[PDB]
């Protein structure tokens, strides 16, 4: 049955304040390891 | 509105602020997402997460993230003065940010900055005795088919009036918090009288796919 | 073809534009995005290039440039650096509210545009830069990225095409400055936005040191759908240098505000009156317009009745195409007061970096809001047409370009009123 | 030989690729006025003050960072220039306040010499000009931040060949200002050097502050003995009695820096 009255868009409502950064702790084992420039800081 | 640090007794580097362990959890989530020697690019989103724990910040969030990403503190004050959501002073709770350029001046905004100051007992820039409402003039915030906009903390409230905005305000001084999004009959986007668009459904998938795919 | 627009609802890029359907996995499967994107992969960056330079896409973040020869100058030998897409979704632009919709309602079509333009450019990751104030879209994005990722259409092994590309979402912190490319790579980089000086383009030196494209999201959005419809079928739309499809922003005065997608000729009076239901009083009742968002110079009524709404009819209406968001003013609009509140905006935002933005910036808005009380002479009009004429091509970046179009726009159109202003604050205060 | 060949005002001239056009323009004796450019610092681009023409493209380049592609004619001194010049020379006097007699940078300015030589001779600057906090940075560097340009010759040295990474701009647009958002003191041993390369009188010698002035002043170029460098100096006198050590260019001691004791 096709819906084109309501808006599907309704999971933002309840996002709180660390909701992104909870987000980026869930990817952190999916993602690649990150390519090194052999120093800590252009510092060092 | 300034740009330069005085001492206070309530801002100084010896003013209390270190960050939660689900925080530092979640800046070693953050510097994960950045090369290995380039940890000083992780410098703005862990100062809004600093921003984000504490509400603002003193001159010991900056120095906390200066401290644990190896940086000058110079360079997160840098940071910190050039973009106009870090505050560096203690912003109410409810940071109510209404925008004033031309696509929401053309669509009277002025009479929502209006109702506010009238509705609030504040003008721009002050704070409520309460602690709750902070009311500042900011920029374009992007949501100019629904102007006019508010920005309350995170959340866009659009397509406003003056009454909808006091009803917002008033169910914010009871304690709850609304649905963030417009206050006409539309939803997201779209013409207010009807669908001009995408009123079909869509295809499918594999539509129009070319030979050699 | 000689009449553009109407466009059709099945020849729509951005289906599920309004939040209609679901822009999760599910719904966003069930309209062809992820679909057969592993034999998009295996065809080499080489088909995928010339796909793009076949569809005559050009630059959807409102510069305009080739967007496949743009992407071509990645596509070059490596040198022990890594490469990087770079997806610019900051959208600061006042009028353009187009991306917002596109990270908000169709995410995985973002996805996959980040998949296919890093495997155009051989770049080993994404990062969007989306808005600080765009926190309900970054968290919309970050779970849609999770479900690329735990579908695995995207990280290890993408889409099962043995390549390994990654997606981040790195979020701005109120700038509109951090939208220009140089000045995002800065604000990436953990420092100021403020932008560098080009040559070096962001292919020899962009984020971090590495090669790098920085596109718009509607510029890497549709490029799935063109690697999958054909270069010739999305070339097919709109006139010759101005092929494809485009999200218009009608705002301003008209009875409907919406964000809409039409082929990319459309007429301007045809789009107001089609989308937007018409200017508020009609036809009769239209002032002027900024046809591509804030940085573009307004047109008047006499302009806007033949004008085509693609970049160079527009470039031969004096005006650029930009971002295409049309802002609409009508007959009730103290329309410099309109002009001196943009250029106020273009001073609230500008990094202070080069001289000439930094302090001719500031010394227009002064003389602006001394334009719209009418306190000045008439000398200071064609005064001010030098001031941005000294700011245009001087600085670093195009705000300072961006800031001294409006002005001359609305000296071009509007210097009698700016005249009658003077001297009727002249009678009035002597 | 991998040498290039460009174009000066028509002249011919050879240089190594990568060559920058302010370079390509020393190389025949012409200097393309800057600000923000210093040879010993890093390029910054920032000022706008070396906008030239190349001929056959219609926008003016930054000299100082631009490198030379082949086959280009420089224009030095062409009408578009000349416009650029004088224009941002306008906008660096569109706020820098009317402090010539009571500063000390006065007769040895960059910024007086060329608005002489490059910049217009009047104003159409009508508004209030902006005013700046000053900052207490130690006994030895008087700052007075409202004649800052924002040339960012501070951060770069102090970031570079200091070392310290105190300065800092904070701020943005017009109300953007150098400094260190602090009330903290730049004691480097090489921290007088921000009086030489500041090209105003936003950071000045407090010690020689308010007493001489340099077109009195008789130039001696004598020797550093207050450690075993030997820095090359000028002991400046005025009527029989010592007011300043300013460096000397060596090459291969002191650059062009002397340390605070020198100083
Ligand atoms: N989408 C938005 O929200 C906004 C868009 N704009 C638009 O931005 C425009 C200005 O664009 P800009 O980024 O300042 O520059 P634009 O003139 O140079 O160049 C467009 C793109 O092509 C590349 N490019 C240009 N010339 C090149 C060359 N010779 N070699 C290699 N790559 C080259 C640049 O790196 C850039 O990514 C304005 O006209 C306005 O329409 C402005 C503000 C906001
Ligand atoms: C001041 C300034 C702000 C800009 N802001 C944006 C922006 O917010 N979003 C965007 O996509 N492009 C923006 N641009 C254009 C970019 O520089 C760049 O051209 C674009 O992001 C990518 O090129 P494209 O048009 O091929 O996508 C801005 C340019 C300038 C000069
Ligand atoms: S012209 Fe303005 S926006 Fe560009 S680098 Fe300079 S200060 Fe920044
Ligand atoms: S720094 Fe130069 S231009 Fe400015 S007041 Fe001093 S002498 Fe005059
Ligand atoms: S104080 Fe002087 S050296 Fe420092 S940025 Fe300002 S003008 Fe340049
Ligand atoms: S103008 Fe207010 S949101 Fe863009
Ligand atoms: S000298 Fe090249 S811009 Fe300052
Ligand atoms: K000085």
């Amino acid at each position: 049955p096709f819906d084109n009255t309501t808006y599907k868009n309704l999971q933002h409502h309840d996002y709180s304040t660390y909701t992104f950064l909870d987000l980026n702790l869930d990817l952190s084992k999916f993602r690649m390891p990150q390519p090194s420039s052999g120093r800590e800081s252009p510092r060092h | 509105a300034l740009f330069v640090h005085r001492d206070t007794p309530k801002n100084n580097p010896e003013t209390p602020f270190d960050f939660t362990p689900e925080n530092y959890k979640r800046i070693e989530a953050i510097v994960k997402n950045y090369p290995e020697g380039h940890k000083a690019a992780a410098v703005l989103p862990v100062l809004d997460l600093a921003q984000r724990q504490n509400g603002w910040l003193p001159i010991s969030a900056m120095n906390k993230v200066a401290e644990i990403l190896q940086v000058p503190p110079m360079r997160v004050y840098e940071v910190a003065t050039f973009y106009t959501m870090y505050n560096r002073k203690p912003v109410g709770k409810y940071h109510i940010q209404v925008c004033t350029t031309t696509p929401c001046m053309l669509r009277n905004s002025d009479s929502i900055l209006e109702a506010i100051q009238k509705k609030l007992g504040i003008k721009v820039g002050e704070t409520t005795p309460d602690k709750l409402f902070t009311l500042i003039e900011v920029e374009c915030l992007g949501a100019c088919v629904n102007a006019p906009m508010v920005q309350i903390n995170d959340n866009y409230y659009e397509d406003l009036t003056p009454k909808d905005i006091e009803e917002i305000i008033d169910e914010l001084k009871a304690g709850k918090i609304p649905k963030p999004g417009p206050r006409s009959g539309r939803f997201s986007c779209e013409p207010a009288g009807g669908l001009t668009s995408l009123t079909e459904p869509p295809k499918g998938p594999g539509f129009g796919v070319q030979a050699g795919l | 073809k000689t009449s553009f627009g109407s466009l059709k609802d099945e020849d729509r890029i951005f289906t599920n534009l309004y939040g209609r359907h679901d822009w999760r996995l599910k719904g966003a499967q069930s309209r062809g995005d992820w679909y057969k994107t592993k034999e998009i992969l295996l065809k080499g960056p080489d088909w995928i290039l010339g796909e793009v330079k076949t569809s005559g896409l050009r630059g959807r973040g409102g510069a305009g440039f080739p967007t496949g020869l743009k992407w071509s100058f990645m596509n070059k030998p490596s040198d022990g650096r890594p490469k990087y897409l770079v997806v610019n979704a900051d959208e600061g632009e006042p009028g353009t509210c187009k991306d917002r919709e596109i990270i908000r309602h169709d995410p995985h079509k973002l996805v996959e545009g980040c998949l296919v333009g890093g495997r155009a450019m051989g770049a080993r990751a994404a990062y969007i830069y989306i808005r600080g104030e765009f926190y309900n879209e970054a968290s919309n994005l970050q779970v849609a990225i999770r479900e690329a990722y735990e579908a695995g259409l995207i990280g290890k092994n993408a889409c099962g095409s043995g390549y390994d590309f990654d997606v981040f979402v790195v979020r701005g912190a109120g700038a509109y400055i951090c939208g220009e490319e140089t000045a995002l790579i800065e604000s990436i980089e953990g420092k100021q936005g403020k932008p560098r000086l080009k040559p070096p383009f962001p292919a020899d030196v962009g984020v971090f040191g590495c090669p790098t494209t920085v596109a718009n999201v509607e510029t890497v959005a549709v490029s799935p759908t063109i690697c999958r419809r054909g270069g010739a079928w999305f070339a097919s739309f709109g006139r010759e240098r101005n092929s494809g499809t485009k999200l218009f922003n009608i705002s301003g005065h008209v009875n409907n505000p919406c964000t809409v997608e039409e082929e990319m000729s459309v007429p301007l009076k045809e789009l107001i009156e089609k989308h937007a239901g018409g200017v508020t009083g009609g036809w009769d009742n239209l002032l002027a317009v900024i046809p591509g968002g804030s940085s573009t110079p307004l047109i008047p009524k006499s302009v806007c009745e033949t004008v085509l709404m693609d970049f160079d009819a527009l470039i031969q209406a004096q005006t650029g195409l930009g971002t295409a968001a049309v802002i609409v003013m009508d007959r009730s609009t103290d329309i410099v007061k309109a002009i001196a509140r943009l250029i106020e905006f273009y001073k609230h935002e500008s990094c202070g970096q080069c001289t000439p933005c930094r302090e001719g910036v500031d010394w227009m808005n002064k003389v602006m809001a001394r334009f719209v009380r009418g306190d000045a002479r008439p000398a200071e009009i064609d005064s001010l047409w030098e001031i941005s004429k000294q700011i245009e091509g001087h600085t670093i970046c195009a705000l300072g370009d961006g800031a001294a179009w409006p002005v001359q726009g609305l000296i071009r159109h509007f210097r009698p009123e700016l005249e009658e202003r003077m001297q009727r604050f002249a009678q009035q205060h002597q | 030989s991998n040498l290039i060949e460009v174009f000066v005002d028509g002249q011919s001239v050879m240089v190594e690729p990568g060559t920058t056009v302010l370079q390509a323009c020393e190389k025949v004796g012409m200097q393309i006025p800057r600000f923000c450019y210093h040879e010993r610092l890093s390029v910054a681009g920032n000022c706008r003050m070396c906008l030239v023409e190349i001929e056959k493209a219609p926008k003016v380049v930054a000299a100082c960072a631009m490198p030379v592609m082949k086959g280009w004619n420089i224009l030095t001194n062409s009408e578009k220039t000349k416009k650029a010049r004088e224009g941002v020379m306008e906008f660096l006097l569109a706020n820098h306040p009317l402090d010539c007699p009571i500063c000390d940078q006065g007769g040895e300015c960059d910024l007086q010499d060329q608005s002489m030589m490059f910049g217009s001779d009047r104003s159409r600057f009508l508004e209030g000009k902006r005013a700046v906090e000053d900052k207490n940075i130690g006994p030895l560097v008087k700052t007075i931040m409202t004649r800052c340009i924002q040339c960012t010759r501070c951060i770069r040295f102090a970031s570079e060949i200091a070392g310290v990474d105190d300065l800092g701009t904070t701020g943005r647009g017009n109300d953007m200002q150098v400094g260190t958002y602090i009330e903290k003191m730049f004691m480097s041993e090489l921290s007088g050097n921000i009086i030489d390369i500041c090209p105003v009188g936003a950071l000045t010698s407090k010690p020689y502050a308010f007493t001489a002035r340099p077109w009195e002043t008789r130039k001696t170029e004598s020797i550093d003995v207050m450690d075993a460098v030997g820095s090359n100096i000028v002991v400046s006198t005025r009527t029989g009695e010592v007011m300043r050590i300013l460096p000397r260019m060596h090459e291969d001691i002191n650059e062009e820096w002397i340390s605070d004791k020198t100083r």
